[PDB]
């Protein structure tokens, strides 16, 4: 607990990661002012589990984690405990006992292109579901059958990543959304991230 | 408690049509209303939550709307596997309550039944009872008339019918009728027949066997 | 990978009690509420109550208050629903249902999310004085397309499960709903249509399971000669 | 019940397009792939091309690359094959095929096939068939039905709504120089059943939407 | 492309023997990317073998597959009458996924004499102004048969059409239907209608005839 935690770096970053390669910022030894988050009206999703956001300035934690990525709007519902889908199963999984906040806002003006933004990708094939907070960035050919693929595309041998190709669509559910997930860790250790009141 | 009145109780429509069922609450329940689809014999499966949100994995053909007291649930392109009973459920105030349900049926082209007849097994004859089974396979519409004839004598009071739910693939039904007699009564007669009357048959179709 | 697996179908005498279990796997058991919902045969759905899997606090619907007890065992990740003074109206399929977690919105308000995303397979509880009876399985021998089947007769209570060739055969299979005979015993038939040419080549066996009596019967059905 | 079901037969004028559907059931569609193959009458199988359901990536044979478009609709678990610039050489039966898949695992070969869709491309119009009885004369007798003056292929013929199948022979149709098709479907039955048992031939022509039930009596 | 040559073009064997079908590729193809299909008349291809040695689900043991590199073999031991079909090999490891030309497997049988039947045109068809006479040849082997239409002892030519079915899956026989088409006027000008069947199983040609109006 010393200087202020750099939340604006996470939220106002020029570029966001692909969901399959989601970014994580580890926040330690600072004073965290969450008022800039829960007093803003720009967010379309703001859901906290195990904690109320209006109390965050009065709480202390061992560490805080800020995960950021981009997904489709109709996929934001999958960033929640117990959910399923391509994002939750193969790209970014929250734990059942999650303590934190999920914050998402429409980023069509930033991440959409008339010709499509193909810099943003998601994992489409995987042998098994991701464990909570697991990151998988491999590009190995997915083996759909029992025949080894030998790193070559073909029948039952598919590239595992697929691009969103974000465009300025008509339905908001198809547009890109930027997501920040705040995780509040509590261990048997001194607290290093505290709200200004503490 | 808050009572949820669903309408209609049941309905039928052809493949491809748009279907809109409604759920009305006794009091104000905001938008905390959910829609489940229960296929025959299985647990209800959530399709719409909070009156408009499509559950992950649900096809886009399903939709919902409403806030307050009146709610609607809509299927855009009716599909063969949409055959189920649909329930609305509120959680604005305990206790949680469900609607009365809406049984959705599918219209298709008329298909004639295939009729088979089964004499009693010798093993069952050992027990002192005879069961004759008449099977109608893969027909539409549901209505059919199965008439048992023993030596051309029309039988009533000694048979029971059971009809399957609509098949999720071909939208047809199947029916089984069982005629039960004692071995003494069974051995007393020769010709056992079941007669089937259906919209898909110009004339009734009889399948019979002789006990010999 | 979430699974809610419930205990088997049971018959109980009137005035007695039944305890239905629901074993949970694939998720952190203590992180979710567990609800119980029952369905009488051919009727609608009825909410019974809710239990906190963490601390075991419960809240029951008024019409079941004093008659239902909901418990949880964190060691076995199991939730139990116990209903006493059983009457005929209590004959129903009982379900454990799991909704997602609740959450706080931007304003700090607690928001509930009681829509049931997971269900158990259900448990049929029959309230009757009649005694359990195992079924008898008889062949329905066959004759294009032929048809064969198995007749499952004189059992109590519901249900029985019929598979064909240990699950290898599913196409053309119709397992008809049971009928309550005048003798108070249930009876159903399971039929399947097959190609005629396969009559002399492929072997057909029906496997019938009446769990409430621990009855497993394998019946080979062959054309009569 | 695991099946692939295709759309019914199609008649299309030359130069137009045909869209064949292929609906999947019993399978994890999202992990599978669908290949489309064509077979001309009395000919070999011809590979058209395949699609990966999850990604939509397609790969076509050189002959169909500029003319075929294969898509899928995951909300209905239905794949589609569209053929454009239809010429008389495209008259054939078109099959879709897919491997069975358990969620993530898939079978290592195309083991599920559709029934096929007969597509005829020609300038002639669609004409319903006329059905005439070939009555048996007066220890085994023979009867049948004559299905005359229809276009295009195929026609389906059953007897007693499928109850009678032993001894039946439905001959392949012959195109009578007028440009319409003629076919005969016969069956042999014992000579003691003409005056007692009734025989009806059921003919269906899907391209003209004609269902006929003709009883055959001995003169 | 990869060229798939199947050998031989046609295969005639008696039931109970062992059939050997060869499939050759212009270049090497991975074994786990070669398949054998069996297609019966009026039926879709059925996956027989995949991976060049693995049987699809529910396929009998009398079907076997082997081979590697540029040569693959499908062997049908204990040949059965229902195995008459066209068997195809397909490679699907390199685009385009080419097929073989197919091998026609036919069943040998004892010589069988056809049963000859005649059907005069129905009155319903006469009212339409066209007459069709059908001669049916039932359950004969081999395929080679000769049908001659005679009207008032006059041999007809250029006005009859024949149609032969595929080999039966049970008795391995063939069936033929010959249709003679005339106008109302031409049909009513003549009296006696006969079709003459010449076949190996008949010592002398068999004529089946009817008299118009009797
Ligand atoms: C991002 O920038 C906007 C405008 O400059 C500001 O209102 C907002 O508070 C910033 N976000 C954070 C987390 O500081």
């Amino acid at each position: 607990i010393t200087n202020l935690c750099p939340f604006g770096e996470v939220f106002n970053a020029t570029r966001f990661a692909s969901v399959y390669a989601w970014n994580r910022k580890r926040i330690s030894n600072c004073v965290a002012d969450y008022s800039v988050l829960y007093n803003s009206a720009s967010f379309s999703t703001f859901k906290c589990y195990g904690v109320s956001p209006t109390k965050l300035n009065d709480l202390c934690f061992t560490n805080v984690y800020a995960d950021s990525f981009v997904i489709r709007g109709d996929e934001v519902r999958q960033i929640a405990p117990g959910q399923t889908g391509n994002i939750a199963d193969y790209n970014y999984k929250l734990p059942d006992d999650f303590t934190g906040c999920v914050i998402a806002w429409n980023s069509n003006n930033l991440d959409s292109k008339v010709g499509g933004n193909y810099n943003y990708l998601y994992r489409l094939f995987r042998k098994s579901n991701l464990k909570p907070f697991e990151r998988d960035i491999s590009t190995e050919i997915y083996q759909a059958g029992s025949t080894p693929c030998n790193g070559v595309k073909g029948f039952n041998c598919y590239f595992p990543l697929q691009s969103y190709g974000f465009q300025p669509t008509y339905g908001v559910g198809y547009q890109p959304y930027r997501v920040v997930v705040l995780s509040f860790e509590l261990l048997h250790a001194p607290a290093t991230v505290c709200g200004p009141k503490k | 408690d808050i009572q949820l009145t669903q309408s209609p109780s049941s309905l039928s429509a052809s493949v491809g049509d748009r279907v809109t069922i409604t759920c009305q609450a006794s009091q104000d329940i905001s938008n905390y209303l959910n829609w489940y689809q229960q296929r025959p014999g299985k647990a209800p499966k959530l399709l719409i939550y909070d009156a408009s949100n499509l559950e992950t994995g649900v096809p886009s053909r399903f939709s919902g709307s409403g806030s307050g007291t009146d709610f609607t649930f809509t299927i855009s392109s009716l599909q063969p596997e949409d055959i189920a009973t649909y329930y609305c459920q509120q959680y604005d105030n305990p206790p949680l309550t469900f609607g009365g349900g809406t049984k959705l049926e599918i219209k298709r082209t008329v298909a004639a039944p295939s009729v088979f007849i089964f004499p009693p097994s010798d093993e069952q004859l050992k027990s002192g009872t005879a069961s004759v089974v008449c099977l109608l396979n893969n027909f539409y519409p549901r209505e059919a008339k199965v008439q048992w004839k023993v030596d051309n004598a029309l039988q009533s009071g000694n048979s029971q019918e059971s009809v399957t739910e609509q098949d999720s693939k071909d939208s047809t039904y199947s029916l089984s009728s069982t005629l039960t007699l004692s071995k003494a009564d069974y051995e007393k007669h020769k010709v056992y027949a079941c007669e089937v009357t259906h919209q898909g048959l110009s004339s009734p179709v009889t399948k019979s066997f002789n006990r010999g | 990978q979430v699974q809610l697996v419930q205990s088997g179908a049971e018959v109980k005498k009137p005035g007695a009690s039944v305890k239905v279990s629901c074993k949970a796997s694939g998720y952190t058991f203590t992180s979710y509420y567990m609800h119980w919902v029952r369905q009488a045969p051919g009727q609608g759905l009825e909410w019974m109550g809710i239990i906190n899997s963490s601390g075991g606090s419960t809240s029951y619907a008024q019409k079941f208050q004093g008659r239902v007890t909901m418990t949880r065992d964190t060691s076995t990740s199991t939730v139990y629903m116990e209903l006493s003074s059983l009457r005929s109206e209590d004959t129903a399929v009982y379900y454990c249902a799991r909704p997602p977690r609740n959450y706080y919105d931007r304003s700090g308000y607690y928001q509930r999310a009681e829509y049931f995303q997971h269900w158990g397979q259900g448990t049929l509880v029959t309230v009757s004085s009649a005694s359990t009876k195992g079924p008898s399985v008889f062949p329905l021998a066959p004759s294009g397309t032929a048809a064969l089947g198995c007749l499952v007769k004189d059992y109590f209570p519901e249900p029985v499960t019929v598979s064909w060739n240990s699950g290898a055969l599913t196409s053309g299979v119709h397992t008809f709903p049971a009928v309550l005979q005048s003798s108070g015993l249930y009876s159903l038939s399971s039929v399947v249509t097959v190609p005629s040419s396969s009559l002399g080549t492929q072997t057909y066996i029906c496997n019938v399971n009446h769990k409430p009596s621990n009855t497993k019967v394998d019946k080979r059905v062959e054309p009569k000669s």
